[PDB]
RNA sequence: GGUGAAAAGUACCCCGGGAGGGGAGUGAAAGAGUACCUGAAACCGUGCGCUUACAAUCCGUCAGAGCCCUCGACGUGUCGUGGGGUGAUGGCGUGCCUUUUGAAGAAUGAGCCUGCGAGUCAGGGACAUGUCGCGAGGUUAACCCGGGUGGGGUAGCCGC
RNA sequence: AAGUCCAAGAGUGCGGCAGUGAGACGGCGGGGGAUAAGCUCCGUGCGUCGAGAGGGAAACAGCCCAGAUCGCCGGCUAAG
RNA sequence: GGCAGCCAACGUGUUGGCUGGGUAGGGGAGCGUCCUGCAUCCGGUGAAGCCGCCGAGUGAUCGAGUGGUGGAGGGUGUGG
């Protein structure tokens, strides 16, 4: 039978990704790939076999076009007329980590395992992060050419 | 297995659910503590339960020759018994069914070490 | 050393003494079957060329012929009255690989 | 549902009661109601052609004669007083099989009574000789008169 | 000949309830409601027996692609190269190698890259 | 010898009655009558 | 209104578990030499001999 | 409707006001206690194992960690051609019947279980096919004789 | 004239038994309508659903691919 | 790799080629029930029934395989 990850088989590493000047979609796609564990040959979709990702410089993320002012993050409170909307620029100004984190959880699966995966996304807006004690590995987003 | 005594009060005129409501207060407790709780429990279904438990303890002391102080209500449960069907007349001459429910209360007390 | 044997239309990674259930074979229990290989790996060397693989054959003893799990098909279409009950027990051969 | 007692009246209104439409408390679905397609007295006898009946009997007798299962006898016991012990002894000396069809004449009441009480021994008259009897019996014991009567009635 | 519908009737009921042992609520207790879930149960069993092959192939492809990226090659170019090299190892066993013996998978990656065309994008 | 337990009908002499209305496997539900209509509950006369 | 559907046994059980009796808190009292257990509210009555301790 | 073969239907102990029970006895059996053969399901408990209080579930199915038991092995506790319980998690997934162009349908019926509940029967009926018998013939109806199926019955019927 | 021809499981005739005789949508040709309708009425060796699962159209009988005899934890592809 | 329907070949049933979605419906072959002719076999050394266990069949279903309760009738073959 195909290999199934047993109890003591999921080893998680720590990757730190610098968000400065990186496209939001690229950063979020690669972060979601790492968080899911699509980069591990032991991948199993029913297991959280992914790696912790620490996004830094989340405030200096790069977007394109007018998305910084014409793309809205919406939230409904449930109360009638309770639709708040905040452009990506406003969201970067107020909660810089928000934009990037919302993108990454968007690209993650929407289920119990997805929300257990989210816990490994430690996004930070400053150039510094607190997890230096993890020896996070720098991770550049590279494309495997053909 | 600790020595044990049984006692089955059968066809008690109390709904099995109401007998259970008072059984849960005592299951697993010492016999003395169970009897005190049943004595001070408002639920009228407590008197049949207390009598079953006291009968179990009495059977333990006499028929089994066990020390009463070492007895605890090991397994006590109330099962449904035969239901009598009565008729309650209602408005527009419609007859509803009343259920006079009974219960079989079984108590099994064990002589556990101090 | 392990070989990815081809037997019964499927491929199985085996090593000396590994037991695999495969499709049925026309060999009595206790008989030996030589099965072609899709790839052998000896520790570090990997024989991938079909030319060098056609000369290596995995020998396996037939321990027995078994019947797989009982599949219970009940084809059903609603608002149709179409039920079709059916069963299956795939005939399989259990092989113990003697060596490569 | 028309033969079971009562059930003439429509049990309740057609509409308004919230219950299924019933036209009788004796309808088939009702407990205590009438059987829909239950049995009625039947005459299962079948008008089988005379030649078919006779050929079946001749075939059964032929099978017995081929297997040497047909015996003949001048008398069953001796005459006058029936004797089951004597008849059983004689049928034992004849045939060891269990089922025996004694084709005996109507007038041999002695032999009829004597052999009557043996367990596996049917007694039939030559004119009533039938397939079922011959086939059921392992052997067929004819009184000489019975055999002659059967042969005469058939060759005629 | 009045026949009671009891000996015969209970056989399928016991069968369906035995099969439904494990279902939640009525679907495990009532024969009628168990039968409704058993129809769907075997419809799903058939569907998922036939889709299990595809979903395991999907898992194998995911793992082979993971190992291919680790070995710095794309999955589709890896498959192209394996086909050109004549390596007839299926995706099941390729993923098995990816997980257990990454050196063997790196060997096969080298084989596939070697057998790839000098230019993959050239019309050829 | 031939016996009552050896007697059998001729090959193809007897045919199994068709039990109509017994489950969907055989002629089930409508019992070979199709959906609604006159012929679903009565036989239309020949004339 | 009327219940539109039979309540699942899980929901029935979960709501029915809430119909339970609270165990009375029993305090020791000395009456006639032997020790008895009575609610702290009836503690004064037991001391004054006003409680029928069977 | 059904205790048991027989009432042998619990002389006398204990808890309880009683009911009822526990002893002890009868009995082959009390897993037969006048609530009584067998004792199904629905339904209601209790005990144990797993599982669940961040979760959106036609309640399953397919993969499936973990945990709990079982059969072997080796005789280290780990592996197996294993088996069973539970099911974290992931994929897929729109009840049954009827009736419809089309229903998961917010169309109908069904609260649940058990039991019952629907193409049957008569007729030398009609047609068509199967199969036997006899065959240019084939059958006999009523009826008569047979404690039975069996033997007669040439009137008629269909062939011609 | 060939092809298909260990089959289309063809055509025709005569018999036993039917069910159907409420169709839907899509393409094309048209009528009625406003050259509206998911409208209505026709034609179409046109298709599909009806009575068709599987993949794709997100979900989505009728659209595209493709017609499920069963089992594989094999492979190549269709639409996408 | 298994099964089934048609067909062919030769045999004295093997192979091969095709074909096996399906509602109304048609045809074929079967499972199970209890009642019986006959024949056999099981049963107070424990029948049926019911509850399981271990399994079995291409289906309905099956266990003259087994354990618990049970207490008296059952199974099989072949026909009606």
């Amino acid at each position: 039978p195909t290999y199934t990850p047993k109890a003591g088989d999921t080893t998680r590493s720590w990757y730190v990704i610098d968000a400065s000047d990186v496209v939001l979609g690229r950063l979020a796609s690669a972060a979601a790939t790492l968080l899911r564990g699509k980069h591990k040959p032991t991948f199993t979709p029913n297991v959280d076999g992914g790696d912790f990702v620490i996004v830094i410089n989340a405030d200096k993320i790069a977007v394109s076009g007018d998305k910084l002012t014409k793309k809205f993050a919406y939230r409904h409170s449930g109360y009638p007329g309770g639709l708040r909307k905040r452009t990506i620029g406003e969201l970067l100004e107020k909660h810089p980590t928000r934009v990037v984190e919302n993108a990454i959880i968007g690209m993650l699966p929407h289920n119990k395992l997805g929300r257990q995966i989210q816990k490994k996304l430690k996004v930070y807006a400053g150039p510094d992060h607190p997890h230096a004690a993890q020896q996070p590995i720098p991770f550049e987003i590279k494309q495997v050419a053909q | 297995e600790f020595p044990s005594a049984t006692a089955k009060a059968r066809y008690v005129r109390v709904s099995a659910t109401k007998a259970r409501r008072v059984i849960d207060l005592v299951r697993g407790k010492s016999v003395e503590e169970a009897l005190d709780i049943l004595r001070w429990a408002p639920q009228a279904a407590s008197e049949p339960v207390a009598k079953v438990i006291a009968s179990a303890a009495a059977n333990a002391q006499n028929n089994e020759g066990l020390d009463p102080s070492t007895l605890v209500v090991a397994t006590v449960y109330a099962d449904e018994g035969p239901t009598a069907k009565r008729i309650r007349p209602r408005a527009q001459g419609r007859a509803f069914r009343i259920r006079k429910r009974t219960s079989h209360i079984t108590v099994i007390v064990e002589s556990r070490p101090p | 050393t392990y070989a990815i044997v081809k037997t019964g239309g499927k491929q199985y990674k085996v090593a000396a003494g590994d037991v695999v259930k495969v499709e049925k074979l026309d060999s009595e229990p206790g008989a030996s079957v030589s099965l072609p290989v899709a790839l052998v790996v000896d520790g570090a060397n990997v024989t991938s060329k079909a030319d060098d693989l056609a000369k290596v054959a995995v020998t396996a003893e037939v321990l027995e012929h078994t019947k797989g799990p009982k599949i219970r098909i009940h084809k059903f279409k609603n608002k149709t009255g179409y039920h079709k009950r059916q069963g299956h027990r795939q005939q399989l051969t259990v092989l113990k690989v003697t060596g490569i | 549902r028309g033969e079971v007692s009562g059930g003439g009246k429509k049990p309740y209104r057609q509409k308004g009661t919230g219950r299924a439409r019933q036209g009788s408390t004796r309808a088939p679905q009702f407990t205590g109601g009438g059987t829909v397609h239950g049995p009625k007295p039947r005459d299962y006898s079948q008008r089988t052609p005379k030649k078919m009946i006779a050929a079946a009997l001749r075939g059964a007798l032929s099978d017995r004669a081929r297997n040497d299962r047909i015996h003949a006898v001048t008398e069953l016991v001796e005459g006058q007083t029936p004797s089951t012990k004597s008849a059983k002894t004689f049928l034992g000396t004849l045939t060891e099989n269990k089922k025996v069809l004694v084709v005996i004449g109507r007038t041999d009441e002695v032999g009829a009574k004597s052999v009557r009480n043996l367990p596996g021994v049917h007694v039939i008259s030559p004119d009533q000789l039938n397939t079922y009897d011959v086939l059921n019996a392992d052997d067929v014991v004819f009184s000489v008169e019975a055999l002659n009567a059967y042969i005469s009635a058939n060759s005629k | 000949a009045r026949v009671k519908r009891a000996l015969n009737a209970q056989k399928k009921r016991r069968t369906v309830l035995k099969a439904s042992k494990g279902y939640r609520g009525q679907r495990s207790r009532l024969y009628r409601k168990a039968k409704e879930q058993q129809l769907h149960s075997l419809t799903y069993a058939y569907r998922d027996r036939r889709a299990r092959k595809g979903e395991f192939r999907k898992l194998w492809i995911s793992r082979i692609n993971a190992a291919a990226r680790a070995n710095d090659i794309t999955y589709n170019r890896l498959i192209q190269g394996l086909k050109a090299a004549g390596v007839e190892v299926d995706r099941k066993n390729l993923a098995e190698l990816a997980v257990s013996d990454p050196a063997a998978f790196t060997a096969l990656v080298d084989v596939a890259r070697a057998a790839l065309p000098e230019d993959v994008n050239a019309p050829s | 010898v031939i016996k009552l337990h050896d007697l059998k009908p001729a090959p193809g002499e007897k045919k199994a009655k068709t039990r109509v209305g017994r489950g969907e496997g055989s002629k089930g539900k409508t019992a070979g009558r199709g959906t609604k209509g006159t012929k679903a509950r009565k036989n239309v006369p020949v004339m | 209104a009327v219940p539109k559907r039979r309540m699942s046994r899980a929901n029935t059980r979960s709501r029915r578990a809430q119909w339970k009796a609270e165990a009375p808190g029993l305090v020791t009292v000395s009456v006639a030499g032997q020790q008895r257990k009575v609610p702290r509210r009836l503690l004064k009555a037991a001391r004054l001999g006003l409680v029928d301790l069977d």
